[PDB]
Formats: C-alpha cells, structure tokens, sequence
C-alpha cells in the first residue's frame, strides 16, 4: 500500500496503482483525469502509437503516469501491466466489430483475459465496465456479448466490481454528438419518430468520479452499480433539444427499423469506423431501463449533473458563426419521462 | 493499533517537576496515518456519540485551563504552595517503612540508556548499551 | 481631516491570501537562539515570527521532500516585540509570542581556580 | 485611531460605492457570460458576485471598504474591457478543484494538519 | 579599496542643505551616502512639491526619473519606502527622494511632475500594494490578470499560492493550491558573528 | 543492487518505472575499487595527500601512519597508508 | 475602433505582447500594451539568493546583452563592498562591453529590418554574431548567459589567444556594417519606412524618462560612458553618435555609428589591455584560487564560507547606472548586512520605452506601430523582470 | 448527583481570590479528612476571578464563581456541592 500524503491535488500520492487498458477512450480520458489529479500510480496499456496518447501525459504528474506497449491476442502484454498494479479498471469497447476483433473479444473473451491475470497477480479489487440494460438476450449483439462477460469475469475474478453506465454524455461522446451530426442528412431519421426509447444520459464525468471513487471505497465489492443520470428523456425532446442548441432544423421523419438496421448496415460497411452500426441502430432505439438496483452515482458520491446544464458545451462546435455567442438561457429545455 | 505522534511531531504541552508548563512545536508532520494523540481521541469520541467539545488545538487547550492552570501559561513555575495542610494529612496516615533499603533502579549508567520507547528502539543507544557491557 | 476608527487596522481583506492559510495558521513570534555549535551571538538580536510547520511527504519519483503549505518557507524578521505582534493582528494571523530569554550575567575571574578551598 | 481616509469619510459614504459598484457587475454578468461564451448560468454567475461582495461583508473600517473596490472596479474593468478570458473568469468558480470538507472526522481521516 | 572623492559628497552635501532649506515643510532627512548619493527624505505630503522643485529649478533640474520602487520593511510601521530616483541631465547629478507609506495610506501621484512615473507608479501598486491618489489609469501590469495578492510584499510567499496546469475533463487551464514537488530548501545564511561597528 | 543496496522491494511499484526499462546502475562500486588499491608503505611518521595532481587532485592533507596497529586513510581519496 | 491585439505568437511582438490596439480604420487611435507575460519574479527570487548567486538572474533581464547587464550589478555590488575590480579586470569589462553592444545592436537593426520585411541583413550579421558569442564562450564557456563578469571582477583569466581572435573579427567586422549599410540606409523603401515615423521631441524624451539612444536620437547629449564613466570608460576616446531629429532613422543611424565607435573602443582595449590579476585580492569578496584553497587552510575556510554563506556586503543602498546597449540600466540594490541581498530594483531601460509607443505611435498605421517597438529595442525580459 | 471531583481554581495574589484561599488554609484539611477519596484540586489560576469548578457523573461540569466571596460563603458553597 502507499500511506496517502499530501494536500489533495497533483504532485500529492493517493497510493492507488492502476493499470486502465482502454484509457485512450473517451471515458478513459475522464477516468486518467481525476486519478491524476488525485495523485494516483496510473499504469495505461496502450497500442495505438505514442502520437496519440499524448493527450494523457500532461494528464497526472511526472513518474505518475506510466504507458506500456500491449496486445490483446498477447497474453504476455497484459501480464507485465498487471506485474505491479494494484487496482485494475478495464474500459475496453468498440462499436463497431472490426476485422480483427470480434464484439465477443472486446466485450467477454479480452476483458477476461485480462481480470484473470490481474488475479493471478494479485490486484486488490479489477473494476469491470459494461453497457447499461445488458441482457444475455439483447438483441443487440453488443449488449448481449458485454452481458456474457460480466458472467465470465466473476469466474476468473470473484467479487470483481462492475459497473454498467448507461449511454454517455460528454464532450467528445457519441450519443450527444452522433444526433448532432445528423444535420449533414438533410432529414433526420428517428425509428418510432423518436417515442418508446425513453433515454437516460449521464454525464462522463460524473462516471468517471464514480468510477475514480469505487477504486478507493471498500463498500464496493461484487457491486453492480448503474450510473444512469439525473433525468430521463423520450428520444424526440433529445433529439430536437441537441438540434436546438446546435441551432439546425428539427425533421424528425419516422423510418421503419427494418429498413434503418439496412442503413446501419451501410455504413457498418464502411473500411473506416463505421458511423452508425447495426448494433448501434438497435441500441440507440433500446430502451433504457429502469432505475431499480445498486445505485451509482450520489450512491457512490457523485450526485448526477443536468444534460441541459453542460449540454452547450458538447454541442457548440456544432453551432454556425451567427449562433456561437447564443447561450443556454435563449433556448429551451427538453421534457423528461418518468415512463 | 491506534497510532500516534511523538514529541517531534505534535504541537502538545509538557510540564517538568516544578511545574513550568513547556510547548512542544511540530518539527515534522507525523509518519504513515499516524495521528497527533489528541485528535485520534477527539475521533473516537465522535464515532462513539459523546463527543469531546474541542475540535481545534487552541480548544483543547481552552479545556486545559478549566481543569487545570499551569498547562496554559508556559515557562511560568507556580509560587505559591500549602505544605502546611499537606503535613496534616500525612500525621493522620500511619504507615510502615519497611526496612529494605530503598534503591533508585538506575544502579549504573548502562541501567540508564535505555528506559523509555523511543530510548529503547534506539540503534545509537543500543550500541552504546554494548559498549559498556 | 482625518477620520477616527478603533478598529484594528485588519487588512486581511486586502493582503489577497487563502481563507484556509490565514484562519489555521499559527505563527509564533520568538528570537532564535543559538545553535550551541557556535559561540556567536548575532543570530540571538532580532526577533522573527515564522508559521507553523505543515506536511512534508516524500515524492515517489525522486524521493525529494515536497511540501503543500505555501507559508512554510517565510520568516519575516522584525526589530521588536511589540512591531511583530502588530503584523499578526493586521494580517489576522494568530500569535503566541515567547519572551526574549538572555543568558543571565554570570561571574567570572581567573583567580578562583587557584583557590585555597573551593 | 485617528486615520487619514482615502476616498470615503465614513463608512456611511463608503458603502454608496459599494452599491454602485455591485450594480455594475449585476449588469455585466449577463455580458461576460456571452462575450467570453462562458458555460455557466447569468443566474450562477450573480449569485457568485454576491458571494464575493459579502465575503468582504465583515470589514467595519472606511478606508479598507475604499481599496477594496477600487481593487473592485480594476477586476471589473478587465472583464468588461475584455483582457481577462474564459479561463481568468471561470478560476472564480473554482470548477476544477476538489473541494475539501471542513468536518473535523473527515479531516482527521484525511490530513496529518488540519 | 575603492578610490573616493570628497569633493562630491561635499558638493552633494550642500544641495541637500539648499534643498532642505527651500522645502523645509517636508523634508524630513538628508543624507549623503558614503558612496556620494543624496537621499533626501520628505514626508508623503511633499511628494508633489519636493520632485515639482527639482524639475523645475534652475539650481537643481532634474528632469528625469530613473525609477520608482518601494521597498517594504515589515517592521516599520509605515510598511512601503516609495524611493524615487532622478537624474540631472544638467548638473550631472543624481538624487533620491524616498517617502513612507503604509499599506491603506495612499500617496500622491507625480504622473504630472514626470509622466515617466506612469508606469512605474502601476509597477508598486501591482508589487506592493501602494495606492497613488490622481493616478491616470492605475491597473495591475506585470501580474497576471486574476491575480490576487501583492506580490514583492515580504509577507508573500515566494511560490505563492496557485498555479496553472491544462485539465482534459474541462478542456481549459485551471488554477489550484500550489503543490511543489521540491519545496525551496531555505538555507539559513547568517553567521553568528558580526563584521565591524556599523 | 546500487552503490547503496537501493533495491525496490518485490512489491513497490516503481518498479514499473522500471517496466520495460533498464534501471541505471555502474557495475564500478567505489567501495570495492578503493580496497584494491595496495596500502602505501610510507616511511615518515606524517605524510600528505595531496590528492594527485596537486591543483587537480584534493585539498592537500597530513596524515598521522602513527599508529602501528592501523594505516592512515585520507579522507579524501580513501587511499592508505602505512609506516 | 474595432479592438485588436497584436497577440504574443505574431513574430512582430517579440514573443510576448498583447498591444490592445484600437483601430480608427487602418489608422490606429490608440495603444494599451500590456506586458506582464514574462514576469518572472526576478526581484522577489533574488531577495532569497546570495549575491553571487544572484549574479546570474541578471544575465536574463535583457537577454541580448548579457555582460552589460552584469556589468551593472557587478557595480553595484562593489560600490557597496567599497572594493574596486583590478585594472585588467576593468579592461576585460570594457572589451566584453563592447562586443555586447555590438551585439545588441545587430540584435535591434537586423530584427527590426525583419520585422519592416528586409530579411538579408539579419543571415549576413547573425554569422557575425555567433563569432561573437564564441568569444564569451571561449572565456566563459558559455555562449550566451555567461556568468563571467563578477560581483568583484571577473571570474577567470582570457584564454591566451582570444585578444588574436578578437582583433581579427573587429578586423573585417566594419566591412560587414558598412555591407548592411548599403542595402538598408538608402533604400528609399526602408527610409520611407523609417524616416519621420515616431519622431519624440527632446524636453519629452527626458520627461517620458527615455533615457537611451532614444534620448541622444532626438539631439539631447547624454551617454553614462562619457558623463559618469563607470569602468575604465575615462581611458578609452569615443564619439557618441548624436542624431538631430528623432524620427526612427536618425535612431538607426545613431545605433549603426555605435557600433562603429564601439569597434573603436574595441580595438583601445586590446592595444592598452593591462597585466596583472582578474578579480580583486580580498578574499572575503572574490574566491580563492583553485591551488590556494587546495593548499593553504585560510584559502579553503574562505572559499567554504564564501560559496556557501556569501559576501555579507555591508548595509547600505545604492543606485549605479551603467549604459546598457538599450540604455540606462541600473540596479537600486538595497543592503541589509546580510549575505542576501534585501531589494533590487532593476531599472529596466525599456519600462520607460515602452510607455513611449502610445505617445509616439501617434496618428500612426498598423505597419508603423511594428517600426515603433522595433526602434526602441524592446527586451520583454528586462520590461516584465 | 454523582460528585467525581471538585475544582477550586483559586487565583493567588488576587484581591478577590482572599476570601478562597483562606478557605483552604482554615478549612481544607477538614473537608478532605471528611471525604477522603473525593479528589478536591486546589489549583491556581491567573487574571481570573476564582471558579469552583465540579464534575458530576458521566462528564457533566458546573460552575460556582467565588469572586470576592467570604470564608465561609466559600465553605457553604464547597458544602452544597457535595450535598
Ligand atoms: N456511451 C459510452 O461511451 C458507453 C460506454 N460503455 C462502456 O465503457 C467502455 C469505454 O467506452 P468508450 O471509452 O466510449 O470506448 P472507446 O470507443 O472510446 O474505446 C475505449 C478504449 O478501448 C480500447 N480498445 C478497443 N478495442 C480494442 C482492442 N481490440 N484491443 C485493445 N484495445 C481496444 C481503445 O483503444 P484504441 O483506441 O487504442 O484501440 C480505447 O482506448 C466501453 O468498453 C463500453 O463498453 C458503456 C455504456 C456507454
Ligand atoms: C461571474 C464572475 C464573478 C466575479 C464577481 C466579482 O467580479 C468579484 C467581486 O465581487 S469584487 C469585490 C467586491 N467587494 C466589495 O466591493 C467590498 C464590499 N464591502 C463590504 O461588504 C463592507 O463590509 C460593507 C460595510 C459595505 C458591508 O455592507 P454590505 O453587506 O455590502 O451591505
Ligand atoms: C530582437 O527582438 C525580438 C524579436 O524580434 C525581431 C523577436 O522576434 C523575438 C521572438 C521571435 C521568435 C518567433 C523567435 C524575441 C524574443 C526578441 O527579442
Ligand atoms: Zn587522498
């Protein structure tokens, strides 16, 4: 262990040695963030070249922050990063099932994998992430393939926390940001014209202080947590509310699904990162459930942020020179669906 | 194990044997979770509902001076004494001086090196204790 | 013409410093002694009052000392007893001044060494 | 006592300043927030003026309310005459620093020096 | 050892008598250096007066102003030490008139008698705090723009009290406490004995 | 392992400094290379060493080869010397 | 008036500027530059540095003429020691002096040039001016930010061949002026440029605190080398280049004649340079020689205290002003009898400078406002010190 | 009321602290030798009028000021605490 020193912020120790696989995500950033900022031993495995993790060095302090090279087929790779962490938090997903990777690899059979020598080594506590509403009979594969894992991971790591966030909401996400970016389609398609999908988001931050939180708390343990968010939305107000504060056109024109999964398939085939995906399509007109279960945020110590309240900040970038300046209070708010 | 403090470490008051109340001031921020002595006791008391009402040194020290006056005035020895009433009650206690003589347990200067904790868990004065044996 | 305020001239509104940094901490106001190494005594003559001692925590990189307090390092010097304890109300530091103690004159002549009797 | 008075007599005349003043960040709060595309609240925003204006609520002395707005009015002057960005506003919010709380127990559990 | 003429500080000694002479209501001190350079000293109220004098005399012109500065003693009650030093381009000649000011007790400003002073005058108010009264434009320079604290003051602390680092999660530079990863070692330098009778 | 025996424990983690990463350390160690150096045989009760080199060697220094018993060792260079 | 700043990144302000300009059309009505982006704190960290430890900061407040600057603390520092360099010492000063103004002066020509657009005349001198740099590195062992003019004295002796190898370069240096002087003095583009643009009259430079060659560019007849010769500045004949008018020609023309006098000064010390001792003999104020402290114990105790404790100046104050290449440098050190010093205000020539621009960029273009900073020979390192 | 123990926090040399101290010199004795494990402090304060501080059971304290009080008032009072 590390007896915690210091006055909170960088350059302080906080004695949590942590290897986080998927940290170049865009939940990832978040989660290097505050254990940085806490004084935290971050250990990052990384594989895309070193250009792109940059953006994580200023993050944490000199010698707090450690990259090292890793493969998900090499066993060995993950072996060495878990050699002297303590704490393990595994991010790893993709949307969209690549060449070389299958959503099992990146949902159950990697991140198993990997808890599995974290034991082996001998890490305290290995925080788990998977998709919110994740039924082993979901029908997007995705879904169903995290849920298979949160199975599996158990088995080579008992009482191994998992946390299940729901769709996120963050600068640099894709919920706000993929339905902002409709405006490039003149009309903006939405299954059911955007009803019965009653939606949930929750802040990235907000995950992940939660996250952040669960490492240094002894009263998560086999823990499920769902961090869901401090209000609910049907998909039509969403969908309209990011296309008013991005000040574009509102079309919501019904498309049937069955054709739409066709549309996901589309640019599903795309070589370059599909931007919608078959098993996105589903997903985005997948219910969020209901909040029945061990909470997570305030139940963890963060109480949930508004999406209204930073929702100009994600959707800015989206806005045309004439409505930059225009600020939240001008425009309006979206309605929420205890349903 | 309830860690504490030492001298070196807290900001807390001694008083030798003629009274002159003296302030130890923290030469270094005390080891590990080590805690200063008065605070972990201070705690205890909070996670067990009677809770001492000093929360800040200068409270604790506040609370020295109603039990008692010369902790909080420093480097001042208290003149005035009552041996005369002291004298009284010893006439009434009747004991016996057994006739063993009375020996200081500190014979020689090796008895002498090591007596307390810090003293004991000393490696200089370990080697000094060798040295004379 | 001049206004009359009995309040003590306090200016911790002005000096620009932390909340935490001006209401928990303790300075003290005493002359430095002597370390008894050496025999001068031109270290002994003006008084200083320096803050309390705050965290000091190895750092896991190099294992320099790193500290968190910023007026850790400060000892201001000031000529007399009465200057000092001015700064500390003004500023709204609290203060515990300790007397100055100089060494008591002590006798001393050659010839007693060779005394008949001592 | 016996005080030479910077620009205000008394406290009396020295709190008119201080009104004027708070008129003048009431008003500029709305602007800043949109000059400098700030992501808070105008409402936000006013209270936190109000925070400010009151932390200094205790000074009982003439010529400390005096410099204090004229340090006042500088700050002003540099948020409305715009040489103070985004990042120099928000540093008042304190947005990114943990907050720390103030509860004896949990300071305990926490720092050596509390 | 440094050579050293008398016929300066002799020269110098008796302006200063004829400045005290012809500004007695504030001139409080005039000294002579033993490195030959005139200090007079007057008090706050004479700021305007003693330098308008020394710019416009034909006996003593001084026209420009090398510099402002204030030294701050903690101790002395009047904290500040406004030191003005100005040179006469005619008599080749220097001269300091230093002043005391306290903390909340502004001086006047000489912006008029030299508009040189325009910036320095905003250089003490920044450092140190000093107010000046009838000063054009009076605004923190070299401090950056939030900054809160006067910072020459000795009763700052070197490292001060915030610093600045990017943070990813809100995407712009943000202060917080200062944390030093290698506090400043402060080495005591005074040797316990003293050099001569000064 | 160091001049100092600085060895990371098994469970410290900056080891993973050390993580795909050579920790720097000198095979040369001071206190070996010294001891091989021979004892000088000097035959005057006090010599100097002047560090070799003289302005580029050390503080010049006597030492006192007095004692039979031990050898004189400079302080400085750590080489000894003996009557 | 359409508000813009001319933003630290821009080439034309030096690094770090942010000029609030108010435009009235391309005409410009106003300037309000604020400074303050490379303040470091250099006086407040020198209170808590020793004098000699102190040296180097002043190598920094203006970083394009090092020994200038540490001419003037070093001054200072003796002043207030009451001991005096020894007579090569001074030579050495005078000599490094020089070949610093020389090299200031290629420094403000040639960039300024660069920034009306003339991009030649900056490659042609820069290769001069590592030549240059070579002969503080070849004394001092570094090439900028030498360290070599002390509190009392120098630090160490010339190396034996540099007097060979500075007569060489000031040898054809004159040609290379003369060189620059053809293709940026004629020009009617540059003169257009140049001529007429913030002209200052005499009585207001001397008001504004000026105090350089902007002061002698305008016809006031004031150079600290000839009026309070400081060093040897009183064996050495120069002519100080006056100019008439004060436009920011007759200032450039006034900087290219200094470094032509400054050749003439250069070429006096290496015929008149003196043998005899570096530094002063006291070793309470300069360090003992690398053999004496290896051999003798009153050499170590004084080179131990004096590295690790300091000089103990006695208490005192002084105001010494050298001439900068910029102009009028001076350090206000004040003295506790302290080891350390207790203030130091260093009098930057160009505080004073830079509150001219609004003053003198007056009824003035974007494009003239660049010549204005250009022709005062702004170093933000000694403005923000 | 439980008594645990008696504080007379009497201040020497005090104009008002005359009446306590008496009491202690005339009647100290003969209250202790009537409680004699009852721990009665004589202590001595400064700059403060003299408090008779008690300790009931389970940490309760209570305060009796004996500023310029006579002997026996300071008897009395001493004999009500301990009821
Ligand atoms: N809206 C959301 O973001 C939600 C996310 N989640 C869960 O949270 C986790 C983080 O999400 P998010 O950050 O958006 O995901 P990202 O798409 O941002 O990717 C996360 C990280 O996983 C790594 N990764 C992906 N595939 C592989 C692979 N085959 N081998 C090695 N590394 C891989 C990526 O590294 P690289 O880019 O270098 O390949 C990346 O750094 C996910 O696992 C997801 O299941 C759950 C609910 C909602
Ligand atoms: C969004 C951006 C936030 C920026 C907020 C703003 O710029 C910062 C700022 O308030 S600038 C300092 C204001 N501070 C004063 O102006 C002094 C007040 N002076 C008193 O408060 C006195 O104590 C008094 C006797 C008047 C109490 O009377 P009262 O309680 O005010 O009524
Ligand atoms: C000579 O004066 C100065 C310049 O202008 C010619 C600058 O460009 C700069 C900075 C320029 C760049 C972009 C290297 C500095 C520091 C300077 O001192
Ligand atoms: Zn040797």
């Amino acid at each position: 262990a590390v007896i915690p020193h210091g006055k909170g912020g960088r350059s302080s120790v906080s004695g949590v040695v942590a290897t986080v696989f998927g940290a170049t995500g865009f939940l990832g950033r978040y989660v290097v963030n505050h254990l940085g900022r806490m004084g935290s031993q971050v250990i990052i495995p990384y594989r895309c070249d070193v250009y792109d993790i940059m953006h994580l060095r200023l993050m944490g302090d000199l010698g707090q922050l450690t990259f090292l090279e890793w493969d998900a087929r090499d066993k060995d790779s993950i072996r060495k990063a878990v050699q002297h962490s303590n704490v393990v938090i595994n991010l790893i997903g993709r949307e969209w099932e690549t060449r070389n990777f299958d959503f099992e690899d990146v949902f159950v059979n990697i991140p198993r994998a990997i808890a599995q020598a974290s034991k082996e080594a001998g890490v305290e506590r290995f925080i788990h992430v998977s998709h919110l509403n994740a039924s082993m009979k979901s029908s997007s594969k995705s879904l169903r393939s995290k849920a298979v894992g949160e199975k599996e991971v158990r088995s080579v790591f008992p009482e191994a926390i998992i946390i299940r966030p729901s769709d996120i909401f963050g600068r640099e996400d894709r919920f706000l940001n993929h339905f902002a970016n409709y405006r490039w389609f003149l009309a903006v398609p939405l299954v059911s014209l955007g009803f019965k999908t009653v939606k949930q988001p929750v802040y990235v931050a907000d995950v992940s202080k939660g996250i952040v939180n669960a490492t240094k708390d002894p009263d998560a343990v086999g823990k499920t947590f769902a961090f869901t968010g401090p209000n609910r939305y049907l998909l039509f107000h969403l969908v309209k509310y990011i296309f008013g504060m991005t000040h574009r056109t509102f079309i919501p024109y019904p498309l049937p699904l069955f054709v739409y999964s066709w549309i996901g398939k589309l640019f599903g085939l795309s070589p370059f990162e599909p931007w919608t995906t078959k098993d996105k399509v589903e997903r985005i007109h997948i219910s969020d459930v209901m909040p029945t279960d061990l909470p997570g945020l305030e139940d963890l110590g963060v109480q949930p942020t508004p999406l209204e309240l930073k929702s100009i900040e994600v959707l800015r970038r989206h806005r045309t020179y004439r409505w930059l300046s225009s600020e939240i209070e001008e425009t309006k708010p979206a309605k929420t669906v205890n349903y | 194990i309830l860690p504490g403090a030492a001298y070196t470490e807290k900001s807390a008051t001694y008083v030798n044997t003629e009274g002159r109340a003296q302030q130890t001031k923290v030469a270094v921020t005390p080891p590990g979770l080590a805690r200063e002595d008065w605070k972990i006791i201070r705690a205890l008391s909070e996670i067990a509902g009677i809770t001492l009402p000093y929360d800040t040194l200068d409270q604790v020290r506040n609370r020295l001076e109603e039990v008692s006056p010369n902790l909080v005035r420093y480097d001042d020895i208290e003149e005035t004494n009552y041996f005369q009433q002291a004298s009284e009650l010893a006439k009434l206690v009747n004991q016996e001086v057994l006739a063993d003589p009375l020996v200081p347990p500190q014979l020689t200067i090796k008895d002498f090196y090591m007596t307390d904790s810090i003293s004991r868990a000393s490696q200089t004065m370990a080697k000094c204790v060798k040295a004379v044996t | 013409q001049l206004i009359t305020v009995d309040e003590k001239l306090d200016i911790t509104t002005l000096t620009g410093v932390p909340e935490e940094h001006i209401k928990t901490r303790k300075v003290r106001i005493f002359v430095p002694a002597r370390n008894n190494m050496q025999s001068g005594v031109n270290n002994t003559k003006k008084w200083k009052m320096e803050f309390d001692t705050r965290e000091r925590w190895e750092n896991p990189l190099m294992g320099w000392a790193s500290t968190a307090d910023p007026l850790s390092n400060m000892v201001l010097t000031f000529s007399a007893k009465e200057d000092a304890i001015a700064f500390a109300e003004k500023n709204g530091w609290s203060y515990d001044v300790e007397e100055k103690k100089v060494p008591k004159p002590k006798s001393k002549s050659y010839g007693a060494n060779f005394s008949w009797n001592k | 006592t016996s005080v030479k008075p910077i620009f205000s007599r008394d406290l009396n005349e020295a709190k008119r300043r201080v009104r004027e003043l708070y008129r003048a960040w009431y008003r500029e709060v709305p602007n800043t927030v949109h000059l400098m595309q700030l992501d808070i609240t105008v409402k936000q925003g006013r209270d936190k003026v109000r925070e400010m204006f009151m932390k200094n609520a205790h000074v009982t002395d003439p010529r400390v309310v005096d410099l204090l707005v004229i340090k006042g009015k500088m700050e002003l002057q540099e948020t409305i005459k715009v040489w103070k960005q985004r990042t120099h506003v928000m540093r008042f919010f304190h947005e990114t620093e943990t907050p720390r709380p103030k509860d004896f127990l949990s300071k305990f559990y926490m720092g050596h020096d509390p | 050892v440094r050579p050293r003429s008398d016929v300066t500080h002799k020269q110098l000694s008796a302006f200063g008598e004829y400045v005290a002479e012809i500004l007695p209501k504030y001139v409080q001190q005039v000294q002579v250096s033993c490195l030959d350079e005139l200090e007079i000293c007057i008090h706050p109220d004479g700021v305007i007066p003693t330098l308008t004098f020394l710019r416009d005399h034909t006996n003593a012109q001084f026209k420009s102003l090398a510099d402002l500065t204030a030294v701050d003693v903690p101790t002395r009650q009047n904290r500040f030490e406004i030191v003005y030093n100005l040179l006469s381009l005619r008599f080749n000649s220097r001269i300091r008139v230093k002043t005391y000011a306290d903390e909340l007790t502004p001086i006047d400003s000489i912006v008029s008698v030299h508009i040189a002073a325009n910036w320095y005058e905003r250089e003490v108010w920044d450092m140190f705090g000093v107010f000046f009264f009838n000063h054009p434009d009076l605004r923190r320079i070299l401090t950056d723009y939030g900054f809160e604290g006067h910072p020459f003051r000795k009763d700052f602390p070197l490292t001060g009290y915030v610093e600045l680092r990017y943070d990813d999660e809100v995407k712009r530079v943000v202060a917080e406490p200062v944390e030093l990863a290698q506090e400043f070692r402060k080495f005591d330098l005074n040797s316990p004995w003293e050099a001569f009778p000064a | 392992i160091t001049h100092t025996g600085q060895v990371y424990d098994e469970k410290d983690y900056r080891r993973v400094r050390f993580v795909d990463r050579q920790k720097e350390v000198n095979e040369n160690f001071a206190i070996d290379l010294i001891a091989q150096q021979p004892v000088n045989e000097v035959e005057h009760r006090i010599i100097a060493c002047d560090g070799g080199g003289g302005a580029l060697g050390h503080p010049k220094v006597y030492i006192n080869l007095d004692k039979e018993t031990k050898t004189g060792t400079c302080g400085y260079c750590g080489l000894q010397f003996k009557q | 008036n359409m508000t813009l700043n001319f933003g630290p990144q821009h080439p034309a302000a030096h690094g770090v500027l942010r000029l609030v300009l108010e435009l009235s059309g391309e005409m410009v009505r106003k300037c309000d530059p604020h400074i303050g982006l490379l303040h470091r704190g250099t006086e407040k960290l020198i209170e808590y540095k020793t004098y000699l430890q102190a040296l180097p900061y002043f190598d920094r407040l203006d970083y394009v003429s090092m020994m200038c600057n540490e001419q003037a603390y070093s001054i200072a520092v003796e002043k207030l020691l009451n001991i005096q360099p020894p007579p090569r010492a001074q030579w050495i000063r005078v000599l490094f002096g020089e070949i610093t103004r020389i090299l200031n002066h290629i420094m403000a020509v040639t960039t300024h040039a660069l920034d009306i657009g003339a991009m030649t005349p900056f490659f042609w001198m820069f290769e001069e001016r590592e030549k240059m740099f070579e002969f503080y590195e070849r004394v001092s062992g570094a090439r900028m930010h030498a360290a070599y003019i002390r509190p009392g004295g120098v630090h160490q002796d010339l190396p034996l061949g540099l007097l060979d190898d500075i007569y060489e370069f000031s040898k054809n240096f004159s040609l290379r002026i003369d060189e620059v002087e053809e293709m940026l003095t004629n020009n009617r583009i540059w003169r257009n440029r140049t001529v007429d643009i913030g002209v200052v009259t005499a009585e207001d430079a001397l008001n504004y605190g000026f105090s350089g060659v902007m002061l002698r560019g305008s016809g006031i007849q004031w150079d600290l080398r000839k009026t309070q010769p400081y060093d040897v500045y009183d064996q050495v004949e120069f002519d100080v280049p006056i100019g008439s008018r004060g436009d920011c020609y007759d200032r450039y023309l006034c900087r290219v004649e200094e470094m032509r006098q400054s050749l003439r000064i250069i070429e006096q010390c290496l015929n008149k340079m003196p043998p005899g001792e570096i530094k002063v003999d006291d070793a309470k104020v300069s360090p003992p020689k690398r053999a004496e402290m290896k051999t003798s114990m009153e050499s170590l105790i004084h080179h131990f205290k004096l590295y690790t404790e300091g000089y103990q100046v006695p208490p005192g104050a002084t105001y010494t002003a050298i001439e900068a290449p910029k102009g009028e440098f001076g350090v206000y050190l004040v003295s506790d009898g302290s080891s350390r010093p207790y203030r130091c205000k260093i009098k930057a020539p160009g505080f004073a400078h830079l509150a001219g621009l609004d003053k003198m960029s007056k009824g003035h273009m974007l494009a003239d406002v660049v010549a204005i900073i250009g022709t005062q020979d702004i170093v933000f390192g000694e403005i923000d010190r | 009321l439980g008594l645990r123990e008696i504080r007379v926090h009497l201040c020497q040399r005090s104009p008002g602290s005359q009446g306590v101290r008496d009491f202690i010199v005339q009647r100290y004795v003969e209250l202790k030798k009537a409680h004699p494990n009852l721990p009665i402090l004589i202590r001595e304060c400064s700059e403060v009028q003299p408090k008779l501080w008690a300790r009931y059971a389970f940490g309760q304290e209570k305060t009796v000021s004996l500023n310029n009080l006579s002997a026996d008032e300071v008897t009395r009072a001493m004999q009500n605490v301990l009821s």
